[PDB]
């Protein structure tokens, strides 16, 4: 017949493709995109990393910690006035 | 009291000059650029 072939050398489709571009953009640049960064500071014994962890964390956004900021100022002014006085 | 009346604006004009040109420069350098970072990163992201 013929065993002369077309599919049995091939060296050009089987490196040949336009997606590799992405591939060695992303072997480099993403691998290092840590899932969670390098754990960042959000509780820690300084009394205001602890401070971060309780009130000015991305889970909190609730009232409660605005209450507690708040609270303080009422508290200054009115010592202050008698600190003054 | 005296503390709790202002007649003291040549001290106290000191006090209010120093406050914003310490937030001038520290929003300028450190700051703005700081939050001009993350607009950065993220939009290389979405780029890749």
């Amino acid at each position: 017949v013929s065993t002369l072939i077309p599919p049995k050398v091939v060296s050009s489709k089987n490196i040949g493709s336009a997606p590799n571009a992405k591939r060695i953009a992303n072997v480099v640049h993403f691998y290092k995109s840590l899932p969670q960064g390098p754990a960042p500071a959000i509780k820690a014994n300084t009394r205001l990393a602890r401070y971060k962890a309780k009130y000015f964390d991305g889970d909190n956004a609730s009232g409660k910690p605005l209450w507690h900021f708040a609270l303080g100022i009422i508290a200054f002014g009115y010592s202050m006035e008698y600190y003054f006085h | 009291m005296p503390q709790l009346v202002p007649f003291y604006f040549m001290n106290q004009l000191t006090y209010g000059f120093l406050l914003m040109i310490t937030l001038l420069i520290l929003f300028s350098q450190f700051f703005l650029p700081m939050i001009l970072r993350l607009y950065v990163s993220r939009l290389f992201i979405s780029k890749l």
